[PDB]
């Protein structure tokens, strides 16, 4: 028959050519496109369609999915669609049109007697967020991570130990072997990083066959030209990504040569902007080269008016500074620069900054990522409006941008892209369900590896499910054997190769790491901007082909007061 | 109204019925208390508690299960004492008897 | 006092509550979570005082006006649910658009 | 010597002729028999009897039992009477006297070195409630179901999911192996129902096969003559029970053409009064049939002057319906009628209604199923006074037929009673202990195989477990391994014989589900009558004979305000 | 360079020479040697020393520890030394000079890059805790004592049961294979006491063999001769130790007549002051000789104006009494003293009670042993000064005498020195750091096997781990199989033998007991005096070689109000 | 603040209280849960001022009357038991009959 637009996104939720505002913030996002046939739309409920014979077909369980997230909005780096999604054996599936084939037309998805039905109409699906910068210092980060939306967290780390409260290492075989046990029991995909610093290749290949997938090479264990040329050719050889953290102090050489002890190789900085650490005041200038992939951590987004003031303690307490020693003071003032702060912001916007991390207790907020990266995103469209890009009368295409930078770009980085990092067919479901007017806040819905790990839960002895007090509690998919049958460890090559996971007795699945070494700026997904950057000297300004780059300071923002308790 | 409340029908409960007693007039010559229970072998109580050990042989007090008699130093008094039954096996206390009587 | 989960969490609640109090009195517009919580834990004392269903399903409109709340929140909240022990048992209380 | 029955109560509790209210209802129950010898009660304690040479023996761990409820008042369909309890391997071993044969007169529990004893005088005793009809929402249930009192829980579902709000099904082989392996991590028996909305058998024997223990046929995903035929017929080749919600809407039939696809073969209909499903407005008549296990969800139990304010909103998102669609709101208020709400108190008082049940926050309360059972009893005899089979001055009968409700019943229903659901010797040692002021809303103990799995615990520092704050925390028998040993997980004969249990290294005792074709209203203790029941078609009102049946509104009701703080 | 003593403590923390006071105790230590080259101590921190190729070397991860805990003062029974800890395998690998040997003298502790560091400067490091009276009446327990610095933790029990209430044992093989199963997901080392209150050799036996490392002979069970000489001679056969709380009542003799049962043999009795239980009144009167190895549960200690009044209630709850029977009421009575409560902080002071223990919810805290321990040593120096052993002026040695007596001694009493008790190379790593202001109160970090277990952390989602709310949560140590790996279930050598870990499919590592038959009170370091001890029977005075033994009752003591939120 | 488990523990009975307080304000006739909330935190912050075990022994028993609490309720707690940080320690305080 006929049904007026309204009514329709009422019960279907938006269509093509519908706009919908993302949380409080100014993005507003259009449906590029729905693969839905408009009358035969999926819907549960009593008497409503997937029903047997109807919405719901005769096969088998090998011959349907198990389980579809019907009319979901989808956000992804390649598109905002409407479409259903069909997920089977914890992977995603198919994007396209769920039903029964034996009396619906084009069902790309067919619904079976071993199809669970998640009902994502008027909610925006995407998929989970990916942290590359992980201090473990407490178990508790991980439920942190999963309740705003990160399903995958790579870092390192043995507890709170005064090494791990500073950089992201796990160091040596022991704590390695520990700490890779001790995962099965987080609700999350997991991968390790060892301690890189250090002048004997030996001493790395022993880390990186005991298990790490990457090498963390921090400046409070010595961020020597020596160290990281060392990391670098143990990473070219085992296929393991190296993480950056120079020397702020210029003690081993400025930045150029830091750049020049890298010589050409792949490698990711952390936090290229400085205030967390790197060469003062340039360290940002790596952004320009081609095998440089640059993260900023989340204090510093966006910029605004409490961000200076609350540094200069944050810094001392993490890297084990002394207050009375005055070059240990005059080492954090000069990581903490308002002008390269402010460029920060809009090298996110331009493309030039590819990742957004957390710095997990160690200058950054593990629940955090998701939220500062849409406020970002928000301030820079503010100041600056539309981007060259942008085509139609919407933000679509800085979303993509945005969105990229905390979940394919992040996989692309640590060679994991293979199993995670966006919602395409093949890859491991972990998906994020929201509403839109808490997107990037606070999820309707976490899924992980097919299976609902945390969500929100009213009163437990209630009639339903949505009386007071709602907050989020752990499902069926973060419990014993389930859980270990949701979440994935990532090993190295080399790990796997040595039967670690045997040996060990791990539970969990077991994913591998590759293709650490060939990713480049340009393989960053609307991220591969290489800009003729420079900061002078004496007044810190930075510049891209000499103009001008900087933004003004924020002193309210969205997703801020509105939503939180505390 | 009280919750869980009893209505406990009058009367009284007579314990140990159709079992052979005795009678004993037992002392305490010890300068420190001596509490004994409703099951203890009362021929093996402490050495200190004078009596006929012989006539109290096999036997245990005719107090109620859980309850006890307590001997003051210099205490004297007399006590009713039961047959145990079952097996008549007198297994630990003192280890005087360590078997069947 | 054997407390059993269920009170254990509503203890959650009626504390959040104690958070949205002070700050109304303070003359602060409210925000979502504070919002829900006040008129949650209003509802909880309904019950104990020992009003009907129908009435408190009223009354909870009334706890806080659209000027007494951070813009945008009134739309977040298309409405409110909370049990609690009645004089007959526990029941379900659902308040539709609870501020206007 | 000689006692005062008064003192002896205060000593040992209760014995024959004394009577004990029932919380603060108006319930009265009366000692039917003491098994012990006056002057022979065991007692623990220092200076009391359980002590070695006298109330405790010289036998070896094989000839003793290994716990042993000292002076139980036991309240069972089978009587309510004075007795000690032994257990031996996680199972009832006896129901007689305890002590040393050595010393002691018809001792037929023996008490070694090897047994731990559990005060039970001045308490009651039951065995552990069973919940068939369970929404998996959320883990978090089975802690408040075990605090409550039930034990056991059989229901499906794959977490707070559209399909599991609305039904009890876990579709599919996948989710089946799901959340039997999640079922390890919780302290309570567990059993699974699969989606059995089918016309194809072979989708139905795969789910069977996978492991659960009977098929949920929902209106949700179509309850036509077809998909429940289908159902009924594998559940009649593989001894699974069938779950019925029927078709409310009259859509393919009213009542009596469900009855007519049944065609006399066993099957359990949930919520038989209607509120929570079935056919407007008469599935209430199912109860006349001698193939029907009839059973209430709880929100209905008993009727209040608040009951039916409640259940519109409820219905409407337990289900997924649309206020602002006509026909959903007219769907939610057909289901909602006084009539029956009022004849439902009465038609379990006289036991043609065999079961009560929770339906776990989808139109029921998981902690609630005993409380309310409770509060039917004491309203039905407040207004219709002793029942028939009263003899003597008490309520004796009327307590045999409540609490069978909850327990043997609902085991005889899924074909496990011969491992659960009473206290006999062989089976599972599920046992609740109570304090006669609190039977049925605070339980003092709850024994799971053998070992105490939660109970009311003080300040942890505390010099003794008695102060506050007293709340309930998890104990040894529901720890790890532990726990494993103490709970079981049905399956069917099927996924018993395939090696399920093997294959997904489930780590819990296993039990199989027998019985459940052959089971009749007949079998169902105590509430086997099969009434000659009416239901008008414009008035809803019911009828039995023609006599209108009904009841009146509780204003207040005990086992309420007076025992929670919310 | 040179550097002023004060500046130097303030980095480094305080040396040779320098005082620290205990908490807010009047009890100081004086650093006795520090095993440091000035200008070579190793530091973590941006810009510090412990970096490639300076504080750290080139070795690979056999050749350097795994973790370092640098510039600490230690606190043990041999010395008050400064100097870094080396831990490698989860075990005390060195007590020297870590560094990098490649350009720093007199390196024993070698730091590569496979090392973890814990900055230890100005904390003060201890080994954990071992409560040798534990009811396992809660699993809760285990958290409250390793949160307080105890890290072993031995005794019985199933769960809130009557038996455990009052006292300590796990009766049988089905509970001890229950209880041994359930310790693997506890956080702490432990070791199962089982009922040894039987005249039958081969009940004992069983229990051995099923695992227990010792029996309990507790009054409530019946403590008289013949049960006695049966558990020493088994425990004679197996090597296990042999728990005593005598017959309070004297009802199968006097204290002289349990003593003559003991024959001489080795023996370890619970609450030798006898408040807790034990012949009335002079059970104290046992610590004179050479077999029996001594201790005290908490409440006692110290005497102070309030342990009286609490008493009374505590006794009649813990052993299952009735207010309304004399005789029980005379009974709880007999057993508190003032003349003996305040006798027994003089005999720890003199080194005649060498342990101190908790008895957990059965008239003991389990969370202040270390707490009541050090309160005891502050009161006993305030009314009795030096010890005569003293040298300087410090109390070094009165802090020896005392950690000693939850540490060590309870290692020698149970068979277990040989792995934990006491900060010497080659025993498990179980360490307690803490800040000098809140020693002995709250820790700053606790280290199991290797691993930190439990530590206070502050705002998960902050910048720093600093941020408040901080209180103490579980950390990695703790988690799954990690903690499997860094804890120990201490089984008796039959068990081992028979293959009871296999069987029971136990996941922790296995430490065997041993040397309990051999030790006596000359072994019990610092606290070996066998004093010519009576009591007075009518008036219970003490008095050692005629003179009265006596103290006052404080009304206010350290470590108490200032640091308690409630 | 390093606030240990019995703390955080003793943070949910001064919750439980504050419920209570607030319903007695009400003029309600308090429960069981409620009853014994409000008698124990009374009994902490009796130790937290420095009073005796013996003084609030004897204090506690006259917190709450028998008019004051729903029926039953005084039989159905024959005692109160809590302990708190002394000015000596930690000890525990035994009220018998509390209500009255
Ligand atoms: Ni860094
Ligand atoms: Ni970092
Ligand atoms: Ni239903
Ligand atoms: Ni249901
Ligand atoms: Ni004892
Ligand atoms: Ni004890």
């Amino acid at each position: 028959s006929n049904i007026s637009r309204q009514a329709y996104a009422d019960m279907f939720g938006p269509t093509v050519g519908d706009k919908v505002r993302l949380a409080d913030t100014e993005l507003w996002i259009e449906v590029e496109d729905d693969l839905t046939t408009y009358g035969e739309e999926v819907k549960f409920g009593g008497g409503k369609v997937i029903r047997d014979g109807m919405g719901q077909g005769q096969m088998l369980a090998a011959d349907c999915v198990d389980l579809v997230l019907t009319n979901a909005l989808i956000v992804d780096h390649w598109g905002i669609v409407k479409a259903d999604i069909g997920v089977k054996d914890g992977r995603i599936f198919a994007i396209g049109k769920a039903g029964n084939p034996d009396i619906q037309p084009n069902v790309t998805i067919p619904i079976g007697a071993a199809t669970e039905v998640i009902a994502a109409e008027g909610k925006i699906v995407t998929a989970g967020g990916i942290d590359t910068h992980i201090h473990w210092i407490c178990p508790q980060q991980a439920e942190e991570a999963l309740v705003s939306g990160v399903t995958t967290m790579v870092g390192g780390g043995t507890g709170p130990a005064a090494g791990t409260h500073a950089t992201t290492c796990t160091p040596g075989p022991w704590y390695i072997s520990r700490m890779l046990q001790a995962a099965d029991s987080l609700p999350v995909n997991i991968g390790l990083l060892g301690k890189g610093n250090v002048s004997q290749p030996d001493a790395l290949r022993e880390q990186v066959a005991a298990g790490v997938i990457g090498l963390k090479i921090a400046e409070d264990w010595g961020a020597t030209p020596a160290a990281i040329d060392c990391a670098l050719t143990v990473a070219d050889e085992m296929d393991i990504q190296v993480a950056l953290h120079s020397d702020t102090l210029n003690e081993s050489g400025f930045v150029e040569d830091t750049l020049a002890a890298i010589g050409g190789r792949t490698i990711h900085t952390f936090h290229t902007e400085g205030a967390g650490g790197g060469h003062a005041p340039d360290i940002i200038t790596a952004c320009a080269h081609p095998n440089i992939l640059p993260s900023s951590t989340n204090p510093t987004l966006p910029y605004t008016l409490n961000t200076i003031d609350e540094h200069l303690d944050m810094l001392m307490v993490c890297h084990h500074l002394d207050p009375d020693i005055a070059e240990d003071v005059a080492f954090a003032e000069s990581r903490i620069r308002r002008e390269t702060i402010a460029a920060e912001d809009v090298l996110h916007d331009l493309g030039a900054f590819s990742l957004t991390s957390s710095d997990s207790q160690a200058m950054g907020r593990v629940g955090e990522v998701i939220l500062r990266t849409w406020q970002v995103a928000h301030r820079m469209k503010v100041q600056r409006g539309a981007l060259a890009e942008e085509t139609g009368d919407n933000d679509n295409f800085r979303v993509k941008r945005y969105i990229a930078k905390y979940t394919i770009n992040p996989a692309l980085t640590h060679g994991i892209a293979h199993e995670v990092g966006s919602i395409e067919v093949g890859k491991l479901a972990d998906l994020v369900v929201w509403s839109p007017a808490f997107f990037g806040v606070k999820p309707a819905t976490v899924i992980k590896g097919g299976m609902i790990a945390i969500a929100p839960m009213g009163d437990i002895n209630a009639s339903i499910p949505t009386p007071q007090p709602v907050h989020y509690r752990p499902m069926f998919g973060a419990l014993g054997s389930a859980r270990h049958h949701c979440r994935l460890t990532f090993l190295s090559q080399a790990a796997a190769a040595n039967g670690v996971a045997e040996r060990l007795n791990l539970r969990s699945a077991i994913a591998v790491v590759k293709g650490c070494r060939t990713v480049q700026k340009a393989d960053m997904v609307h991220n591969s901007l290489q800009p003729n950057i420079t900061v002078d000297a004496q007044t810190y300004e930075v510049r891209v082909d000499g103009e001008l780059i900087t933004s003004e300071p924020a002193d309210v923002l969205p997703m801020a007061q509105r939503y939180f308790l505390f | 109204m009280i919750p869980g409340e009893y209505h406990v029908k009058p009367g009284q409960i007579a314990l140990n019925t159709g079992r052979a007693t005795c009678r004993v007039v037992v002392e305490n010559h010890g300068d420190r208390p001596i509490q004994v229970g409703s099951h203890y072998h009362f021929a093996e109580v402490n050495p200190a508690l004078k009596f006929d050990r012989q006539q109290a042989a096999g036997y245990r007090l005719n107090i109620p299960a859980g309850t006890a008699v307590r001997f003051e130093p210099g205490q004297k008094r007399e006590v009713e004492l039961v047959a145990f039954a079952g097996h008549r096996a007198v297994f630990g206390f003192r280890g005087e008897v360590m078997g069947p009587l | 006092m054997e407390l059993t989960p269920r009170e254990k969490d509503k203890l959650l609640l009626f504390t959040a509550a104690l958070v949205a109090e002070r700050r109304l009195a303070r003359g602060l517009k409210l925000n979502y979570p504070e919002s829900v919580a006040l008129i949650s834990a209003f509802i909880m004392e309904g019950a104990r005082d020992g009003k009907s269903v129908a009435s408190l399903m009223e009354e909870g409109r009334h706890v806080l006006t659209r000027e007494q709340v951070m813009e945008g929140v009134p739309e977040m909240i298309p409405d409110i649910q909370v049990e609690a022990t009645f004089p007959d048992g526990s029941k379900l209380v659902t308040v539709h658009n609870p501020i206007i």
